[PDB]
């Protein structure tokens, strides 16, 4: 037997599609366990009530681990959401004001992305050389234009464009809301942020952990993936494309 | 006032309060006061509601001040309901509100000026005295007062006809002698033609004009009570007596 | 021990005197549209069932059957399925008055199910007496039925309005606004432990307050 | 045999309660005989009648029934003494949604007796009143009249020591009145006479009181021995209540 | 488009029936605890209220207190406060039982109000004539308390059905509890209209089947 958390949404589709399938042809009843809060997947995890996920990153990882003290691991990279900044009540980037508005997600270490990118449109300025995994409000060292930020839930960013100046979409809901997501004014090269499998420490070496990584790694995996997911920034593993 | 007809009957296990109402009628003449007396429950404990058609009959119809009600449209039936005065074995009343405000209700639906109430509130209230606590609740006074209430609360609107059923005779005797005096009043002044229910002789003797005498949702007799002597004739009616 | 007191009060100040004022209106106007047309709908459930004002079979087999749906709908989903409905209303999406309208219709259809007990649980013979007296049925239901049952209605709002909070934070989370939107940023996610103790105890004691405040009115008003 | 001492229940300035305040009053019951009490609803028409059964407890004075004082027992003995002692009420207070058969069983439910004597004892209080016929239906099939046998089966089921009266022939007809009257004649040759009882009115208790008192605002006018259906007051303001002959 | 969408749910066969067999679970066996316990605390406040039994002042507060604080203070953060003891009893804090637990734990105190609403609200004369009787608090509730507000009661255990269900949705989100799991699948995420039409449909029956119900079962005790 072999126990996954994942989300909901791309990584359990990921499992639900292809990856369940193939591991079954390889011996292994695959229970998928889905959440729509992040704490819970990675003590599930600890607590052994798993064995892998597939959910977290590199920074999320690093601080739950730290945090609560975990016997966890990451094991390799999985194909995940480019992050992009798109039109909204104003339609190109040179169009910014004093007090224009930006809707951007809720969660800590996405938001660290999305301000990392403001300071790559120079928009804002971090305090460069802070930890990156954990930037926040705080750590703009300044708001250079004076920017409105608007945190939201992920889902409701592509029905914002009608409500913000220009509004970051996740990636997650930028394909799902496929009709627009070519219009992107900008685009994300940070690696800093890649997500990654993750196992109870122990079980980094087990054989059936070897398969599930063979089943993501897997020639059909790739295949339907590349069909699945057009556009995700690929694991290292795969030359990151 | 007359019947032209009522009856209302229930299938077994139907079970309304009483079994059938039969088919009766009756003449009422104006300024007279008419009785109603038999054993208990019966139909007759709810014979007088038909009277204002709060129960609509199986059959039949009836005539007041000229106009036949079975036939009316419920915003004409109205202004019949409110011309025609009632008062019951149970209260029946505004619990939140105060007892001169209960008073008030009735005259409320008259649409009667802010002034008019208050004085015919004041007029009702020293007719019956209670006038001297008015300003209170039910939990603080007793049935005695609530009959004066339901009395004054019938009485105010000067309606043509009142059906009583039983608001006086529900006292003592002994209490009874001091409120029977009011009715009598009430009675020469307005030729008010009250109807009233009884399982007692004598309030009837010390009253009335004639006594309809009943049983199983029918006649017994009906009787003048004049002289203070009801002149019976069946043994049924002699029972009745005692 | 001191690091509880320190890390609270710099930063949250400024957020907490937003994130509260979002709260009360989000809860006072949609409790107030819902105590209004919830009064009219419980209303006409009653006195088409009634049998003595009016009657209507057919209407009130409708009625009921919209009322149960609606009530048992849920109301997440139903936001979302309200989306475009409320833009084109409220001239956006996002903000306590958004939250406001989709909480109000919830409100709506949760108000009237309970009046309906309000008015089958009461004694039935003054009623007749209204009828003897000829009374026009808008005048019974207006100024009578109310005050008999006043101590009832004083109770139903008072419960309302403690569903409409637990609500308020559903709602807030997806629309922004309320201490719900304060409490998934610092728990469920970037989660700290003193925090939530602080927003825990400003609960308990408002909750108190509203209910506390609620009994005496209805105790003064048998 | 009763002893009532000195007993009150003085209110508030307020005076907001159920009635005016009530002055301390005593007076002596015995074994073999049939107590009236009679005045004007001024005095109240529940009078003390609710606190005999301590449903109040005396601001002054105190309580013995049967000989025994029950200011004192203070205790679920109290309770149980309760249990013991016949009253009737002036509200019907019938469960609705149990047939009145099921009413007339539940006093007997709270003596806790088998079921089968439950039975027994139910058939033959409801049919010494006559009711056995219409015992099976609820409420909604009755009138008053009706009601009262209810009430009045309900007190006689246990054969209680003691009997107390609230005014009850107000709204009912003489021959089932006469009849049940007779009853508690019968419940004499059992082992007590003692039937307390109210009613303002004459007419009753010329009919077959033993003894009588007259009063007005918690005072005690006068009492009174009937005989041959003749009160033969001796105090004036007693006559303005006998000018009610 | 309408063949599209027709050809589409037959593919969710399985998935559908595994979400309604979970749903069922949740839903009644959280309802009986609910209905259970709540009974019990509200009668206990109740008698506490009153002169009956024993009148205690000071327990009747803080008891009182005890519920207001519990119905007021917030499901989602209660369920995340909840997860080391839910761990320990159940032997997990995934699935449908473990979640049933938590539904229930809210369910005590708002059934516990609920009933207290019917409790209050019962005429005098026969508490008081039994009271006269010398009958022991036993005999009152075993009969007494029950014989008339029975009625009321089939109205609180409706309305607390259908509580339930709604918030089924939300612990479907943690727990992946059966309806509420299904509609945030291709609902937030991915948006396919057809199967939340299928799910609004199936809903609105089970909707009309237990108010339909209810309403009956009320009807025929008075």
């Amino acid at each position: 037997e072999i126990v996954f958390g994942t989300t909901v949404g791309d990584f359990g589709d990921m499992v639900k599609e292809q990856i369940q399938a193939e591991l079954e042809k390889k011996g292994y009843t695959v229970k998928l366990v889905e959440f729509t809060d992040y704490v819970r997947p990675n003590l599930a995890l600890a607590e052994g009530e798993l064995d892998i996920n597939v959910f977290q990153h590199k920074p999320y990882l690093d601080d739950f681990k730290k945090e609560h003290n975990l016997d966890i691991t990451e094991v390799f990279q999985v194909p995940t959401a480019p992050l992009g900044l798109y039109p909204g009540k104003l339609k190109s980037l040179e169009e910014v004001k004093d007090g224009s508005t930006v809707s951007a997600p809720n969660d800590p270490s996405n938001f660290a992305r999305v301000l990392v990118m403001l300071d790559e449109l120079g928009w804002i300025k971090l305090k460069d050389g802070i930890n990156p995994l954990t930037a926040s409000k705080a750590d703009i060292a300044e708001n250079l234009k004076n920017i409105k930020i608007v945190e939201l839930e992920a889902a409701q960013l592509p029905r914002s464009r009608a409500d913000v100046d220009f509004a970051v979409v996740n990636g997650n809901y930028a394909i799902s809301s496929g009709m627009k997501l070519t219009e992107a004014l900008f685009q994300e090269p940070s690696f800093a942020y890649v997500n990654w499998s993750a196992v109870k420490t122990a079980d980094k070496d087990s054989q059936w952990l070897k398969d599930v990584t063979e089943a993501y790694n897997s020639d059909a995996f790739k295949a339907y993936a590349h069909k699945r997911f057009e556009g995700y920034k690929s694991p290292a593993a795969w030359n990151e494309g | 006032i007359i019947l032209d007809k009522v009856s209302k009957h229930y299938q077994t296990r139907d079970k309304t309060r009483f079994a059938a109402v039969e088919p009766t009628s009756l003449e009422i003449r104006d300024g007279e006061i008419f009785g109603l007396m038999g054993y208990s429950g019966a139909g007759k404990s709810t014979l007088l509601r038909l009277i204002n058609l709060l129960e609509r009959p199986d059959s039949g119809k009836v005539n007041v001040c000229g106009q036949e009600l079975t036939a009316l449209d419920a915003a004409a039936l109205r202004q019949a309901r409110q011309n025609i005065g009632m008062v019951f074995q149970q209260f029946n009343l505004l619990s939140n509100r105060t007892v001169a405000d209960n008073v008030a209700f009735p005259l409320e639906i008259a649409g009667w000026p802010s002034e008019k109430i208050k004085a015919r509130v004041k007029e009702c209230l020293e007719i019956v005295g209670l006038t001297e606590r008015a300003g209170h609740y039910p939990a603080q006074l007793s049935g005695g007062q609530k009959q004066r209430v339901g009395i004054a609360r019938a009485l105010a609107p000067k309606p043509q006809v009142i059906l009583a059923d039983e608001p006086t005779s529900a006292l003592d005797p002994a209490t009874t002698r001091s409120v029977l005096e009011c009715l009598e009043d009430i009675n020469k002044r307005f030729n008010v033609t009250i109807v009233i229910v009884t399982h007692e002789m004598s309030v009837i003797r010390r009253l009335c004009d004639r006594a309809a005498l009943l049983d199983k949702g029918k006649v017994v007799e009906i009787v003048e009570v004049r002289g203070n002597q009801i002149h019976a004739q069946s043994d049924i009616g002699r029972e009745l007596i005692r | 021990t001191f690091q509880q007191a320190v890390s609270t009060i710099v930063g949250m100040k400024d957020e907490i005197f937003r994130a509260l004022g979002e709260t009360f209106v989000m809860v006072g106007l949609s409790t107030t549209f819902a105590v209004i047309f919830g009064t009219l709908l419980g209303v006409l459930l009653f006195v088409t069932s009634s049998r003595q004002l009016h009657y209507n079979k057919l209407v009130n087999f409708l009625l009921d059957n919209l009322v149960n749906l609606m009530r048992a709908f849920p109301f997440v989903i139903l936001m979302i399925a309200m989306i475009p409905a409320t833009r084109a209303i409220v001239g956006s999406t996002i903000g306590p008055v958004a939250a406001s309208l989709v909480l109000s219709v919830s409100g709506l259809f949760y108000f009237a199910r309970l009046v309906e007990q309000n008015l089958r649980e009461v004694p039935k013979g003054v009623i007749e007496a209204a009828a003897a007296m000829g009374a026009p049925p808008i005048a019974i239901v207006c100024k009578v039925l109310l005050n008999e049952a006043r101590a009832g209605m004083v109770s139903s709002i008072t419960v309302l309005a403690i569903g409409l909070l637990s609500y308020s934070a559903a709602a807030g989370m997806i629309g922004g606004g309320g201490l719900g939107d304060l409490a998934i940023r610092y728990g469920y996610y970037r989660y700290q432990t003193e925090v939530i103790i602080f927003i825990v105890a400003l609960l308990v004691l408002l909750v108190i307050l509203i209910q506390s405040t609620g009994n005496a009115l209805a105790r003064k008003l048998d």
